[PDB]
């Protein structure tokens, strides 16, 4: 809308100053665990037997 | 930050004073006032959401889009607004706007993905995931890749006689879950997601020891408890099962979710508390009585109680007579499913399998009504006994 | 009479699991209140209210599985009960003896409610329909059709013209108790309706939903009077005020919200119960409201006049 | 002999994506 | 297994009546699962923990991942796998007391298992069906993490 559009960078404005910490991917993140390591210990199991080993 | 406390009260009041000052401060730069009253007045609308003063959080929205209306969040919790009030017609169309205002919006596209999932659109509810990691802005996005994998698990619930179409699925997701963990080593729906696959390949050791691994980091993932207290209940360790449903009940739901309610019905039923089985199930029928699953599981609960008090002679007569109407009413129950019963949600042939029990054992029930009654009489001679021996001393 | 909303009378432990529902009426042959409780331990027990307490007076026993609503007669010395047999069963208040037990099929008792002339008593069915037992009678005497599914709530207006039922697919039907023909359905609520209550004037209809919103429609018009927000959890039950300034509304989340009609806010919320609140009513006067829940406990509060 | 009846629930291993994060936002 | 009990506890207080000792100190615990209650008196030298940690609590019969029930003395050649191994706090003793809610009239609901650590006191109060693996007058080892979130 050419009245609306003109506020855009407005609203960049008002979330540039805005801040939040969990978002969509962050949201998925632990608090201080990593997964990683004994996970993939597992798949190192898995992973034979999805070879049929 | 007394919101992100849980301080509503203390937020409510903060937010408003920011709101009464703002109007002092903004003297000084109107424009950068009136974006600090947009950021306040939507975090008084997310507030008041949380609140239930829905009449003002929609104003605070309005307000910021009659100021302020290019906004995302505003479209977005007006249609979360409406998700809450079910209305997934009405949610769509404010999170329709939003992707009308920017394309590219992934929690847009997702909230009217979540509608699509929970209808089971799993196609539809696809194309939503799949357009945002082939935008730039967005290609790095763990929640969409995530979400088809989701996607694919969420077809693994469906039964699809032919388990290749599930297998092709289950590789489909367990390669999303596998990278998504690689590159992001505090993923916790990467990890879970690897071991609901292991868990629907079947591998529950692994699965549950996953699960539980994931859980040390987290206590506020309900599936985490769900998936470890069905392993539970595969593993036989009933009383864990039914602790962590009876928790898991009072800790994330507010209201009895039927879902947990069952799921503890499962465990309650091999746990031995078929008393609480029978209870449960009957609480889960007053809660939603038109679910034919849930209205079978109390039919089957009153026939598997009766069959203990019909098998054996010592029960008494107000057990059998509880007994035999329960009975009727649960064949009654099976008989009226069998009518009226949502097709769509159950194997018909176990409704007419049930049926058939209940009937049977209800034959054999009228006998007992006649056997309790002499019982109540054979103490009674003793008492007797008991008296004179008493006027002997 | 306290000038703020307050805990009157409480007790504890009443029984052996959750108590689904409590009715207030007012026995006209003695001028003496009557309170009414039905529970899952399938007992219904009658209090007498007296002095501003309730004295347990009858302990009721007959229902199978645990009884669904309870009300009281404002007419007759008589007290009704539905259980999820679908059975109703009539009690004798002055001799606390079971009077009469309807066996109307599995799905034909749920949610009861009496006439404001007591004569009747409706009760909702899974066939969408609204069953009307005679209090003499005992038998099915008519049966309201919505067409719609389960009917989950029924409430009838004080001034026994209308009978409001919600239904599961959260539409909300009106019928003319006289002719027993459908006078309005509403579109209500997007989500199961749990509860509805007409005011004393019969002019405004409340409904409750799993959504945690309240809606007011004018019963003669059927168009949407007001929107109310602020259960934290599913809406379980509500009460109009015989004074028809306030009524009340009860939830999952525990707790039990009291509205001013004129201002449309909540007056008060009262968190005495520990757990979900199925069932609340006010006395035949309004200035006390009785309340029951998954706590086992029932619990009576005096309101401000 | 017909394998027993277990309580009518289907079976779910879920993975549910968490609720949007639109929590309020700092100055 | 051997397991007689698991769940995750946080310290609530650390010797609120004021510390007597030295090297030890008193947690009132609770846990988050099951809604357990404990009392638990650890070397605070050794094992310095604060008010508000986490940790995970497995009370076992035994060290042994394979539950075969040692013997109670102390070796220190041991070559089985061992479960503290991937555990940071152990203790072990004896249950000296059991206590619930028994009344002549009916048994109890709720089971309070008395342990003494050789010394260290312990009381994990709970319900009649987790305390089920106890039993008075038995050796058991604390298995214990705190978590590191």
């Amino acid at each position: 809308r050419s009245f609306v559009d003109a506020e855009v960078d407005v609203t960049r404005d008002i979330v540039s100053r805005e801040r939040v910490w969990r978002t969509r991917t962050t949201i998925l993140q632990s608090t201080g665990k990593n997964f990683s390591k004994n996970i993939f210990a597992i798949l190192q199991s898995v992973k034979a037997r999805e070879e049929g080993r | 930050l007394h919101f992100r406390l849980g301080n509503l009260g203390e937020a409510k009041k903060y937010f408003l004073a920011s709101l009464d000052r703002a109007k002092a401060e903004a003297e000084h730069d109107e424009h950068y006032y009136n974006a600090i009253s947009v950021t306040t007045s939507y975090n008084l609308a997310r507030l008041y959401e949380a609140m239930c003063e829905f009449h003002e959080a929609e104003k605070l929205y309005k307000n910021i889009l009659r100021e302020h209306p290019n906004y995302v969040d505003c479209y977005l919790r007006l249609g979360a607004m409406a998700r809450d009030k079910g209305n997934f017609y009405e949610a769509s169309d404010w999170f329709k706007e939003a992707l009308q205002i920017n394309q590219d919006h992934p929690d847009a596209w997702s909230l009217i993905g979540n509608l699509h999932l929970a209808k089971q659109e799993w196609g539809p509810g696809q194309k939503k995931f799949e357009r945002i990691l082939k935008q730039p802005s967005t290609q790095s996005d763990t929640y969409s890749m995530l979400a088809l994998g989701n996607v694919w698990l969420q077809t693994l619930h469906q039964p699809t006689r032919d388990r290749e179409k599930e297998k092709r699925h289950q590789d489909r997701a367990l390669a999303i879950y596998k990278q998504v963990l690689r590159n992001d080593a505090k993923n916790l729906y990467a990890a879970n997601g690897i071991g609901a696959v292991l868990a629907h390949k079947g591998y529950f050791r692994e699965a549950r020891d996953v699960f539980a691994q994931v859980r040390e980091a987290t206590a506020d993932i309900s599936d985490v408890w769900l998936n470890l207290a069905h392993i539970y209940v595969e593993q036989k360790q009933y009383i864990s099962a039914v602790q962590m449903y009876e928790n898991c009940l009072r800790k994330f739901y507010k209201h009895q979710n039927t879902e947990v309610v069952l799921y503890l019905a499962r465990a309650l039923f091999k746990c031995g508390k078929l008393q609480e089985c029978k209870q449960t199930l009957l609480k889960a029928r007053h809660v939603a009585p038109s679910d034919t699953v849930l209205m079978f599981n109390v039919a089957l609960v009153l026939q598997r109680l009766a069959t203990s008090v019909l098998k054996d002679e010592k029960s008494n007569l107000k057990e059998v007579l509880n007994a035999v109407k329960e009975l009727e009413l649960a064949h009654r129950y099976f008989s009226y499913l069998s009518k009226v019963g949502d097709k769509m949600r159950f194997d018909l042939a176990l409704a007419a399998t049930e049926a058939r029990q209940c009937s049977d054992l209800l034959s054999q029930a009228q006998y007992h009504v006649a056997r309790a009654r002499k019982q109540d009489e054979e103490e009674r001679e003793l008492r007797a006994k008991q008296e004179q021996e008493k006027e002997l001393l | 009479m306290t000038n703020q909303y307050g805990i009157l009378f409480k007790q504890e432990q009443a029984h052996d699991d959750a108590i689904w529902s409590v009715a207030w009426g007012t026995n006209k042959k003695e001028n003496s209140e009557t309170v009414v409780t039905g529970s899952l331990d399938d007992l219904v027990k009658v209090w007498k209210w007296r002095d501003e307490r309730l004295d347990l007076q009858w302990s009721l026993e007959g229902h199978q599985l645990g009884v669904v609503s309870v009300d009281i007669s404002h007419t007759l010395p008589i007290a009704a009960s539905s259980s999820l047999d679908a059975h109703i069963r009539l009690w004798d208040l002055e001799n606390g003896k079971q009077i009469k037990s309807i066996d109307a099929g599995p799905v034909d008792a749920w949610t009861l409610a009496f006439s404001p002339d007591s004569q009747y008593l409706a009760t909702g069915t899974h066939v969408g329909k609204v069953n009307i037992f005679g209090v003499e009678s005992g038998k099915k005497e008519y049966s309201l059709d919505t067409r719609g599914k389960f009917i989950l709530s029924i409430a009838y207006s004080p001034d026994g013209k209308y009978l409001a039922s919600g239904a599961i697919d959260g539409i909300i039907n009106i019928f003319d108790i006289a002719t027993g023909k459908l006078l309005h359905t509403l579109e209500g609520h997007a989500m199961p309706i749990r509860s509805l209550t007409f005011s004393p004037d019969s002019q405004l209809l409340v409904t409750a939903s799993d959504d945690g919103y309240i809606k007011i429609y004018d019963v003669q018009h059927a168009n949407l009077a007001g929107t109310l927000s602020g259960h934290a959890s599913w809406v379980l039950n509500v009460a109009f005020c015989p004074d028809d300034t306030h009524f009340v509304s009860s939830s999952s989340d525990k707790s039990v919200k009291v509205w001013d009609v004129g201002t449309r806010t909540c007056v008060h919320t009262f968190f005495d119960h520990q757990d979900q609140v199925w069932g609340v009513k006010y006395n035949g006067n309004g200035s006390k409201i009785v309340s029951v829940g998954d706590d086992q406990e029932i619990h009576i509060y005096d309101c401000p006049i | 002999l017909p394998e027993r009846s277990g309580v009518v629930c289907r079976v779910k291993y879920c993975n549910s994506l968490p609720d949007i994060p639109f929590d309020p936002k700092f100055i | 297994a051997g397991i007689l009990f698991e769940d995750i506890f946080d310290v609530k207080d650390i010797d609120p009546e004021g510390k007597k000792f030295d090297r030890v100190s008193r947690l009132h615990c609770e846990s988050e699962s099951f809604k357990m209650d404990l009392i638990l008196d650890v070397n605070i030298q050794i094992y310095p923990v604060d008010l508000g940690d986490k940790f995970r609590l497995v009370i076992a019969s035994t060290l042994y991942e394979d539950g075969t029930l040692d013997d109670g003395e102390y070796n220190p050649t041991d070559d089985r796998p061992s479960r503290a191994d991937q555990f940071e706090y152990v203790m072990y003793g004896k249950v000296y007391r059991i206590e619930g809610d028994e009344t002549s009239t009916e048994a109890a609901t709720r089971l309070s298992a008395y342990v003494s650590y050789g010394g260290l006191l312990m009381r994990l109060q709970g319900d009649a069906n987790n305390l089920h693996g106890f039993e008075v007058d038995s050796r058991v080892y604390l298995l214990m993490k705190k978590l590191a979130f």
